[PDB]
């Protein structure tokens, strides 16, 4: 009792998907 | 650029060197920054195809720009990730991991982090077709430092990805692993890498506590109280995350964290002019504030109460929510003579002013600490001096006002305050 998990969105978590540009 | 119909027609000719340079092209017009015309290039059919170019072995150049092309297809939308997929590239990203050419190894890992990357159905399909095995025998090397640092930092990222995600997390086997190349991914010296790793491990201990425990008993807890005080802000945020997750955990877990000397770095982090790193050390505080009393103590110990009463008094809004917590979980489970200490420290007249929020539940959780700590004034005949001084700073005021709040639990809370104690 009284831990609380900490619920992320995408924006708060590393880049999921990168492109090559160069 | 070429056009998309030019591509077309040169992809289609049946001339290996024709199609190279079609190839190529497309690989030049998905590199580039503005829209790059992925769905045109996905209605036009030529994803099979580029699938196909995977396989031809006795043509490395146009294996790697059939690599990259898909690569940049996969890192659209799910619905472009998908039609990657849907063509066949997993079987074959995963054969090209073996290449003798480094440059198209590394185009098919990072192919492979981009699908793995869409989400959980993706990443367990990547799993299921043999992935891990082939992945982790690039980085069987007795030293990593031999390794090219763009080569390292993507199959660092490439990992990340299968241990991203929840419903579900990833399978047990394949974390089980991955957690020893993890592991030394974790102690490498290069600052993209550390990144990774760090929010890699984020992502294992992002779940129930016996996710959380395959992790910690991996013996990573001390490098990643080491990385939270790193001076590179990429690398503070994921290990910081990752922290904050372990003392979600059981009272033990809680403790290799507070063994391994977390709690000295707080000062700064809980003055961290980067408002996200406040938020999140003092999120983790709460959680070792809902700890055992012997845990309460080490916060004590270590100094850290006038940094909460600091944090508490001024701070982004949903900082000082989270100061709140750390008070009432404090307050909840501390002995008298803590309770006693945050008092003395000054926390009474910060929690009065945050009284004045327009936010329901910093209400509730406030009210809990009032009455937590009227109930340690109780054991110790000294209501009367608190309700002075919740008085001389103005909270009696505002607790009289919610009784007249709308939410039950906020006037019901309010109006026992001062029937029992004003």
């Amino acid at each position: 009792s009284g831990k609380r998990k900490l619920i992320t969105s995408e924006e708060e978590r590393s880049p999921a998907k990168r492109g090559r540009k160069s | 650029n070429w056009s998309v119909e030019d591509i077309v027609k040169g992809i289609n000719s049946n001339n290996l060197e024709s199609q190279l340079q079609a190839t190529q092209a497309a690989r030049k017009l998905l590199s580039r920054e503005k829209q790059p015309p992925i769905d045109n290039i996905i209605r036009a059919g030529l994803i099979p195809k580029f699938v196909s170019f995977l396989g031809k072995t006795d043509c490395s150049p146009i294996q790697f720009e059939s690599a990259w092309a898909l690569t940049n297809i996969a890192s659209g939308t799910s619905e472009q990730t998908k039609a990657v997929v849907d063509g066949g590239a997993i079987p074959a990203f995963i054969s090209l991991l073996a290449s003798p050419h480094a440059h198209i190894s590394e185009q098919a890992v990072w192919a492979l982090g981009n699908i793995a990357g869409d989400g959980s159905a993706f990443r367990d399909l990547v799993i299921k077709h043999g992935a891990i095995d082939p992945l982790l025998a690039l980085l069987a090397v007795p030293d990593l430092s031999t390794l090219a640092c763009g080569y390292l930092r993507n199959l660092t990222w490439t990992l990340s990805n299968l241990c991203r995600n929840k419903n579900p997390a990833p399978p047990l086997d394949a974390v089980e692993q991955i957690l020893p190349t993890l592991v030394r991914l974790l102690h490498h010296n290069d600052p993209e890498v550390l990144a990774d790793s760090c929010w890699a491990i984020s992502y294992l201990t992002d779940g129930p506590n016996e996710r959380i425990e395959m992790v910690v008993k991996k013996g990573v807890v001390p490098q990643l109280v080491k990385l939270l005080g790193a001076t590179e802000l990429p690398i503070v945020t994921p290990a910081l995350r990752a922290i904050g997750n372990i003392v979600t955990g059981t009272d033990e877990q809680t403790q290799k964290v507070i063994d391994a000397g977390a709690l000295a770095v707080f000062p700064s982090l809980l003055t961290n002019p980067k408002t996200n790193i406040q938020k999140e050390a003092t999120w983790t505080m709460s959680n070792i504030t809902a700890g055992r009393q012997d845990q309460i103590q080490q916060v004590v110990n270590h100094g850290l109460v006038p940094f909460l009463v600091g944090v508490l008094s001024k701070a982004d809004f949903k900082t000082q929510k989270e100061a709140a917590w750390a008070i009432t979980n404090y307050t909840s489970g501390g002995t008298v003579e803590q309770i006693v200490y945050l008092v003395h420290c000054g926390i009474i007249e910060p929690l009065m002013n945050l009284l004045s929020a327009k936010d329901t539940k910093i209400i509730q959780v406030i009210l809990d600490a009032i009455s937590n700590i009227f109930q340690a004034a109780e054991k110790l005949g000294e209501t009367e001096k608190l309700s002075i001084m919740i008085e001389e700073c103005g909270g009696l005021d505002k607790i009289e006002a919610l009784q007249r709040h709308e939410n039950e639990s906020v006037y019901k809370a309010s109006l026992n305050l001062i029937e029992k104690y004003f």
